[PDB]
């Protein structure tokens, strides 16, 4: 009957990187990913939380933790065709054609 | 010639000498509050 | 006699202690 | 040092008690 709790990490690209590839860079690089793991899904279990990545460079990431179970929906987002220009342009400009600072020729 | 390298440190908890021991002051306190009673 | 406290903690505090007893 | 002081003025006030 618990809530809910988010977590957001942002470039995360930037502390979890493949395990063995920099001997952990002095140790501390290796450590942090295997506690993330063991605390994401571990012996003891949790059902209330939710984890949020973004990253510009998704094939860097450490396989272990983009399987079924720790991070599931992976989704690309790229750049709009007509229609979505067209939409992206109408949700900007509503502000100026609601209080008529925007002329009739555009 | 390689190079560009970095460290980690820890630390010690060097003052280790007690303290309590020259606290208790209180007692003698008491025998002058009797005095002035 | 010398003294009251032993400074092992340094610091101001100790001193004027020592001063007052005396 | 600590003694010599402590018992002298613990002999002090308790002269001055009796």
């Amino acid at each position: 009957n618990s809530g809910l709790h988010i977590i957001i990490f942002d470039e995360i690209d930037a502390i979890c990187k493949q395990r063995g590839s920099m001997a952990g860079s002095t140790g501390v690089h290796d450590t942090v990913v295997n506690q993330l793991l063991s605390k994401i899904d571990g012996v003891e279990q949790l059902n209330n939380i939710l984890v949020i990545g973004m990253t510009n460079r998704p094939d860097l990431i450490d396989e272990a933790l983009l399987r079924p179970g720790r991070l599931e929906v992976k989704m690309e987002i790229g750049l709009p065709d007509e229609k979505g220009r067209l939409q992206i342009l109408h949700i900007h400009t509503a502000r100026m054609r609601g209080h008529q600072l925007l002329s009739a020729d555009v | 010639a390689s190079g560009i390298i970095m460290d980690s440190s820890i630390s010690k908890q060097a003052l280790s000498e007690i303290e309590t021991r020259h606290s208790e002051i209180i007692k003698l306190e008491n025998s002058i509050r009797e005095l002035h009673d | 006699s010398g003294g009251f406290i032993r400074r092992v903690t340094n610091d101001a505090r100790e001193n004027e202690m020592d001063e007052n007893l005396e």
